[PDB]
RNA sequence: CGAUGUCGGCUCAUCACAUCCUGGGGCUGAAGUAGGUCCCAAGGGUAUGGCUGUUCGCCAUUUAAAGUGGUACGCGAGCUGGGUUUAGAACGUCGUGAGACAGUUCGGUCCCUAUCUGCCGUGGGCGCUGGAGAACUGAGGGGGGCUGCUCCUAGUACGAGAGGACCGGAGUGGACGCAUCACUGGUGUUCGGGUUGUCAUGCCAAUGGCACUGCCCGGUAGCUAAAUGCGGAAGAGAUAAGUGCUGAAAGCAUCUAAGCACGAAACUUGCCCCGAGAUGAGUUCUCCCUGACCCUUUAAGGGUCCUGAAGGAACGUUGAAGACGACGACGUUGAUAGGCCGGGUGUGUAAGCGCAGCGAUGCGUUGAGCUAACCGGUACUAAUGAACCGUGAGGCUUAACCU
RNA sequence: AAUUCCUUGUCGGGUAAGUUCCGACCUGCACGAAUGGCGUAAUGAUGGCCAGGCUGUCUCCACCCGAGACUCAGUGAAAU
RNA sequence: ACACAGGUGGUCAGGUAGAGAAUACCAAGGCGCUUGAGAGAACUCGGGUGAAGGAACUAGGCAAAAUGGUGCCGUAACUUC
RNA sequence: AGGACCGAACCGACUAAUGUUGAAAAAUUAGCGGAUGACUUGUGGCUGGGGGUGAAAGGCCAAUCAAACCGGGAGAUAGCU
C-alpha cells in the first residue's frame, strides 16, 4: 500500500498540471451604480439588475 | 400523459358500480373449459382496491372448501363480466389485510346501512 | 413458488399430512416449482393407516402455493397455504382416491384430468 | 428496409377481446422527413437522413439551419440516418410517415438505456455476495479475487469490474407490433423497449424475422 | 439512484430537517429577509409559499393547520392578518432568491431570501 | 531463512484438450431402440443436499451432462479461520523426571489510507494544416452462441414379438443474458391514519416535541424481482474427421498426383455494442471571416491600429444525465426549476358546530379533510443588457482542367 | 470412551441420505479402583447432538434512513 | 505524551408513569461535544422493512430474528425430597 | 435462614461487530456473568529479585518477568554478520 520508488519531481508537476485554478471569466457590471459584481450575483453596494435590492 | 390517457378511457368500462371496500362482492369472471365459454361466479369480501384508472383492481377474499381464496381481479378487464355488491360493510379502513389471520367469528365486519 | 426444504399441506386422502419438498424435478439447477409442477418428496407426517407411510419418498405435483398463479388478463389468484397431491414414483398418477379444497385451471392437462376431475372446485 | 424515428411515451396495456392483456409500449412516430439522400457516387453507399419534431428558432445554429434549408424543411430536434436497401429510394424532402409500418409484424426498438450511474458489480454484473456474516470483514458486496498469483502479473483485459451501468445504446429485438394508428401518429409494440420517457427511439423492422 | 425524487437531505436527518425549516419559515415571516445559504434558501421556498398560500383562507381550520406547521402564535397571527390579504392576488411565487456570494468561514454560497412585497 | 503466509471453504475466474453433454463421422459380435469403440471438434453448457475441517469419498435425489487438468496443489495488501502449527488443560501411551507423541480432546489477536504496472469506468490537453456545427463510413475490438420435454411425421421404417426410429416440422420449458415498470409485488424515516408514555403550546378542545420513523397500519412517485417483454437462430463462405466423382503414375485398381463435389455447435460472416488518437488521424453536408499599415535579420518573420464572425465557453434555471468533470434540456421571442391552479393517487368520514348518551363515545354536516416525487395547465418567482474565448480567406510541390 | 491404531468397527435408533450424536456389542492397539472406579439430583457465559418457535443465515438479494467515501473552502499527516 | 469516547473515592436525590437509584419524558441546573458547506455514486459503517420459502447458510443457527410484565389456572421424567 | 433466586448501582469480561498509522500502547457498541458475599471499595501499612507473592496461568512484582529496574565490573565475550 506505499511506494517502492521515490516518484520525481518531473512526476509531480504532471499529476499537478491540472491543479490550475480558474480566473473569473468577466465581472457583469451593474446598469444603475456603475459597479462590477459576479453575473446573476447582488453587488456590494446591494444592487442587482438596477435596484437596490437590500439596503445598507 | 394525454396520449396515454386517450388510449386508456377508450378502454375502460362504463358500468363498473361503486363498491367500497368490507363490501361483500360477486364477481362472475368468464371460463373457457373446452371450447364453450361458461360464467363462473366468485363471492368474498373485497380486502383491497387499487384504483389506477384502466389498471385498476380489486382484492376479492373467500373461505372456499375451508380454504382462502384471494384473487386480484383487473376490473376493466373483459375477463370478468358482471361485479355485484351483495352486502356492503362498513370498515375503518382502506385495506383489510388483517383479515389473513382472522377465521370465523373473528372475521366477521358489521353492515353498513344507509 | 416451492423450493428445496419447504413443507407443504397434502390436498387428498392419500394419509400424509405434512410433506417436505426435496427436489424440484425437470431441469438443472432448477429454483422453484409453481402449479402443475412435479417435486419429489418426503413425508413427515401421516395418519396411523394410510396408503402412504412416514419416510417415503415419492412424487408430487403442487396444485395450491400461497404466491399465486397469473391469469393472461393481468388477474392473480392466491392461497392461503400450500398444497400438494401425491403420486406415484412410475405411474405419476394420484394414490390418494379423493381431493380436498379447490385447485386452478393451471392444472388440468392429458397429465392431470384426474385430478380436477375429483377436485370439488376448480377455480 | 428502413426504420423509423419516434419517441417513447409511455406504457398501457390493450385488453383483448380474449381476456389476454398485452403489456404495450405506446411510441409516437412524427412524420419523419428527409434531409439528405446518399448515394454511391458521391458518398459511397446508399442511405437517407431524416428529421423529426420541431425546435426552438433561436437554438438551430446557423451551420445546422443551413443543412435543413438545402433541403428545404423545417429544422426537426435532430438527424438519424438509416440505411437504404436496394430497390428503394426517396427524394429529398420527402415525408415519411407511420403507415410504413402497417404490414410489418415484429420489429426492433434501439434506444438509449436508463442510466443507473457508477454501479457496483452486484448490480452490474450479477456477482454473488458474499456472506453477510459468519466473520466477514468489510467484505460483503466487494468483487472478491480478481485474478491469480504471478503467472499473469496482471489482470485481464474485460474483467468484470464496478463501472458505468446503462445511459448506452442498446436494442431489444423482435417486438410484436400490436397497432399502427396513422391518425394520431402511434405506433403500439408489445412488451418494454429501452430508454426513459419522453426519449428517442428507433424503430426499425426485424432483422432476424 | 436518485431519478425523478425531491427535496434535499441538507446532511441532516429528517427530524432535524423538519425543525429546521419550521425555525426558518418563521424566521423568513418575522423579518421579511433573510440570508442564508443557497440550498437552504431554494429548499425553503417548498416550506414557506405552502404557508402562505394556506393563509389567504382565514378559517380556523387553517389558522390551527398553520399552528401545526410553524408552531408559533405570532407567525400564524402575521400570515393570516397581514401576508395573507397582501398577497391575497398573487399565483404563487411569493418569494424571491437574491445570491450573495461565499460566506467567509467556508465558502459556503450564500443568498438572501425575501419576501416579494417587502420594499 | 535482514520472511515468497499454508489445508479446505467463499468470491471472482482464466487456459489446455488427453471431450462429460450437445455437434460431425468410421467400424461394430450395429435389426430397431439403446450401446461398445475410435476419429474430428474447446462454441456454449457442465447439480443440490446428508456426513466429515476436509479435498476426496460414500449416500440421498436430480440433470442433456454433473469432464479431466494447468493456473504459487489459481485466488488471505479480496473474505473465512473449521484443519494444521504457539503459550492453558486432559486422556491413552512413553520416560525416574523435566517433558514428548503426523495419537486424541476442549480453548485459542488473520494488519496495511494503492506511488507504479494491470484492469474497470470517466475527463482534461493537444493533434488531425483556415475556423466551426453536425451526420457518417468501418480499419479494428468486444458481446452473444446452452438445452430439455411433448406433439406431428408414425405405432411408419425396423422387428418373431416385445418394442420402436432416422430425416423433417410444430409447441412448451429449464438455465443464462439484455431491457423495462404496463401488470403482480417489495421498499417507500418526504403522504395519510391509529395508538402508548410524557412534556409543552394559559386551560378545554385541538396540535406539536421526544421515546429505534416511539410502536404499528396502509401507501404516491422513484428504484426494483419474485413481475413480463425479448434474445441464443436461420442463412452464406471456406473447412476438420469423413464420404465421393472422374482419373493416371501402375493397361487393372485407386477420393489425388491434374481437375471436381459434399461435409460440424469449431473458423470467417450474418445478430448486438464500442469504434477515424484507424497519427494510414478518412468521407459527406452546412455555416463563418473578402481591413489598413510598419518592420529588418526577408521569412510559413515580427509589430501596430482597425476588426471580433460562425461558433464556443462561462454564468443562471436544471434533468428519468451524474462521484467530479462529462452529457442533455432551458435562459423572457421563455414552461428550465420552484410556486400556483386543476386533476389524479393515497389515506379513510378533518376541524368546528349540532344532536343522542350519565359517560366513554356514537351520528349528522362528510368519502370529509389532508395529500410527496405524478398528470395537464399557468410567467408568480428565478433564469440580465452585457462581457469573455475564437479572427480578418487560410503553406509548398507537381498534376489535371479553366482563359 | 476426553482413552479405540486398524475405524467412517458392527448392529440398532434418528435422517430422503448421519465420518458427528444416542443405545448396544467387546476384538479394551494402549480403561480400572483415592496421580481414585462407577453412578448421580441440582448447578455451568462448559463440549457434542436433536426438535419447536423464529427469522436476510441462505435460495437471491431489493429498497430505505443516517455516518463516511465524492466536490468546494480552511488546516494538514504517515509507513515507504 | 493530546483541549484523548478510558480511569477516578465521598455527599445531594424534584415531577409524571413505574416495584425501582431500571427506563421514557421533564424541573432546577447545564449543555449542542472548536472544521464547515454541498452532493445524494460504487463500497464500507450503524440501522429500518421485505414477496415466496424457512437453517437448504455454516466448521457451528455465528449474527440476526423471536420470547419478554402482572394475576390466575396448570405443570413431566428424575430427585439428595 | 441462604457462598438462595430475578435484577440496577458496583465488580467482572462470555460472544459478535467495529477499531487495528485507533477516540484508546486492549477500547467502544449490542448482548453477557456475579450482585449479603470465598463480595466490593477508600486511606494507610507490610513482604524485594534466585527474592516476594500466587484459589497455580510460570500468572503478578510501576505499559518490562523462565528471574524486575538503575548504576558499576564493561570497550564481558562473539571461530558470527
Ligand atoms: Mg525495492
Ligand atoms: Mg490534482
Ligand atoms: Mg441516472
Ligand atoms: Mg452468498
Ligand atoms: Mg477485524
Ligand atoms: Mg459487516
Ligand atoms: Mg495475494
Ligand atoms: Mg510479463
Ligand atoms: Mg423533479
Ligand atoms: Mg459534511
Ligand atoms: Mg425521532
Ligand atoms: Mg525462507
Ligand atoms: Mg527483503
Ligand atoms: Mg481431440
Ligand atoms: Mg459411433
Ligand atoms: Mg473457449
Ligand atoms: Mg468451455
Ligand atoms: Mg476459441
Ligand atoms: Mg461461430
Ligand atoms: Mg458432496
Ligand atoms: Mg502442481
Ligand atoms: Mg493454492
Ligand atoms: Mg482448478
Ligand atoms: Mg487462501
Ligand atoms: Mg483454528
Ligand atoms: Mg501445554
Ligand atoms: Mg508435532
Ligand atoms: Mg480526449
Ligand atoms: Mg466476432
Ligand atoms: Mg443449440
Ligand atoms: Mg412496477
Ligand atoms: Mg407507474
Ligand atoms: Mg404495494
Ligand atoms: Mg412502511
Ligand atoms: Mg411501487
Ligand atoms: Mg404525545
Ligand atoms: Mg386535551
Ligand atoms: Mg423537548
Ligand atoms: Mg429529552
Ligand atoms: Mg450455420
Ligand atoms: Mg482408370
Ligand atoms: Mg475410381
Ligand atoms: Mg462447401
Ligand atoms: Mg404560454
Ligand atoms: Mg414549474
Ligand atoms: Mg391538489
Ligand atoms: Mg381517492
Ligand atoms: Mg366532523
Ligand atoms: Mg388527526
Ligand atoms: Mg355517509
Ligand atoms: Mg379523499
Ligand atoms: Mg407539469
Ligand atoms: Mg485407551
Ligand atoms: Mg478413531
Ligand atoms: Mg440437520
Ligand atoms: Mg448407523
Ligand atoms: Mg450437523
Ligand atoms: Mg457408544
Ligand atoms: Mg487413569
Ligand atoms: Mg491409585
Ligand atoms: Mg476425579
Ligand atoms: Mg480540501
Ligand atoms: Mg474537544
Ligand atoms: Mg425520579
Ligand atoms: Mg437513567
Ligand atoms: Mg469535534
Ligand atoms: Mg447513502
Ligand atoms: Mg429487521
Ligand atoms: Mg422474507
Ligand atoms: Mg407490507
Ligand atoms: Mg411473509
Ligand atoms: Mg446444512
Ligand atoms: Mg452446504
Ligand atoms: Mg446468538
Ligand atoms: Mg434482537
Ligand atoms: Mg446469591
Ligand atoms: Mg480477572
Ligand atoms: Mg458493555
Ligand atoms: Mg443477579
Ligand atoms: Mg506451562
Ligand atoms: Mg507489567
Ligand atoms: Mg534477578
Ligand atoms: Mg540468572
Ligand atoms: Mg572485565
Ligand atoms: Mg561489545
Amino acid at each position: 500500500a506505499v511506494q517502492q520508488n521515490k516518484p520525481t519531481r518531473s512526476k509531480r508537476g504532471m499529476r499537478r498540471s491540472h491543479d490550475a485554478l480558474t480566473a473569473v471569466t468577466s465581472l457583469s457590471v451593474d446598469k444603475t451604480s456603475g459597479e462590477k459584481h459576479l453575473r446573476h450575483h447582488i453587488t456590494a453596494d446591494g444592487y442587482y439588475r438596477g435596484r437596490k435590492v437590500i439596503a445598507k | 400523459s394525454n396520449i396515454i390517457k386517450q388510449l386508456e378511457q377508450e378502454q375502460m368500462k362504463q358500468d363498473v358500480p361503486s363498491f367500497r371496500p368490507g363490501d361483500t362482492v360477486e364477481v362472475k369472471v368468464w371460463v373457457v373449459e373446452g371450447s364453450k365459454k361458461r360464467l363462473q361466479a366468485f363471492e368474498g369480501v373485497v380486502i383491497a382496491i387499487r384504483n389506477r384508472g384502466l389498471h385498476s383492481a380489486f382484492t376479492v377474499r373467500k373461505i372456499s372448501n375451508g380454504e382462502g381464496v384471494e384473487r386480484v381481479f383487473q376490473t376493466h378487464s373483459p375477463v370478468v363480466d358482471s361485479i355485484s355488491v351483495k352486502r356492503r360493510g362498513a370498515v375503518r379502513k382502506a385495506k383489510l389485510y388483517y383479515l389473513r389471520e382472522r377465521t370465523g367469528k373473528a372475521a366477521r365486519i358489521k353492515e353498513r346501512l344507509n | 413458488m416451492i423450493q428445496e426444504q419447504t413443507m407443504l399441506n397434502v390436498a387428498d386422502n392419500s394419509g400424509a399430512r405434512r410433506v417436505m419438498c426435496i427436489k424440484v424435478l425437470g431441469g438443472s439447477h432448477r429454483r422453484y416449482a409453481g402449479v402443475g409442477d412435479i417435486i419429489k418428496i418426503t413425508i413427515k407426517e401421516a395418519i396411523p393407516r394410510g396408503k402412504v407411510k412416514k419416510g417415503d419418498v415419492l412424487k408430487a405435483v403442487v396444485v395450491r402455493t400461497k404466491k399465486g398463479v397469473r391469469r393472461p388478463d393481468g388477474s392473480v389468484i392466491r392461497f392461503d397455504g400450500n398444497a400438494c397431491v401425491l403420486l406415484n414414483n412410475n405411474s405419476e398418477q394420484p394414490i390418494g382416491t379423493r381431493i380436498f379444497g379447490p385447485v386452478t385451471r393451471e392444472l388440468r392437462s392429458e397429465k392431470f384430468m384426474k385430478i380436477i376431475s375429483l377436485a370439488p372446485e376448480v377455480l | 428496409m428502413i426504420g423509423l424515428v419516434g419517441k417513447k411515451v409511455g406504457m398501457t396495456r390493450i385488453f383483448t377481446e380474449d381476456g389476454v392483456s398485452i403489456p404495450v409500449t405506446v411510441i409516437e412516430v412524427e412524420a419523419n422527413r428527409v434531409t439528405q439522400v446518399k448515394d454511391l457516387a458521391n458518398d459511397g453507399y446508399r442511405a437517407i437522413q431524416v428529421t423529426t419534431g420541431a425546435k426552438k428558432a433561436n437554438r438551430v445554429t446557423k451551420p445546422e439551419a443551413g443543412h435543413f434549408a438545402k433541403a428545404g424543411v423545417e429544422a426537426g430536434r435532430g438527424l438519424w440516418e438509416f440505411r437504404l436497401a436496394e430497390g428503394e429510394e426517396f427524394t429529398v424532402g420527402q415525408s415519411i410517415s407511420v403507415e410504413l409500418f402497417a404490414d410489418v409484424k415484429k420489429v426492433d426498438v434501439t434506444g438509449t438505456s436508463k442510466g443507473k450511474g457508477f454501479a457496483g458489480t452486484v448490480k452490474r454484473w450479477n456477482f454473488r455476495t458474499q456472506d453477510a456474516t459468519h466473520g466477514n470483514s468489510l467484505s460483503h458486496r466487494v468483487p472478491g479475487s480478481i485474478g491469480q498469483n504471478q503467472t499473469p502479473g496482471k489482470v485481464f483485459k474485460g474483467k468484470k469490474m464496478a463501472g458505468q451501468m446503462g445511459n448506452e445504446r442498446v436494442t431489444v429485438q423482435s417486438l410484436d407490433v400490436v397497432r399502427v394508428d396513422a391518425e394520431r401518429n402511434l405506433l403500439l409494440v408489445k412488451g418494454a423497449v429501452p430508454g426513459a420517457t419522453g426519449s428517442d427511439l428507433i424503430v426499425k423492422p426485424a432483422v432476424k424475422a | 439512484m436518485r431519478h425523478r425524487k425531491s427535496g434535499r437531505q441538507l446532511n441532516r436527518n429528517s427530524s432535524h430537517r423538519q425543525a429546521m425549516f419550521r425555525n426558518m419559515a418563521g424566521s423568513l415571516v418575522r423579518h421579511e429577509i433573510i440570508k442564508t445559504t443557497l440550498p437552504k434558501a431554494k429548499e425553503l421556498r417548498r416550506v414557506v409559499e405552502p404557508l402562505i398560500t394556506l393563509a389567504k383562507t382565514d378559517s380556523v381550520a387553517n389558522r390551527r393547520l398553520a399552528f401545526a406547521r410553524t408552531r408559533d402564535n405570532e407567525i400564524v397571527a402575521k400570515l393570516f392578518n397581514e401576508l395573507g390579504p397582501r398577497f391575497a392576488s398573487r399565483a404563487g411565487g411569493y418569494t424571491r432568491i437574491l445570491k450573495c456570494g461565499f460566506r467567509a468561514g467556508d465558502n459556503a454560497p450564500m443568498a438572501y431570501i425575501e419576501l416579494v412585497d417587502r420594499s
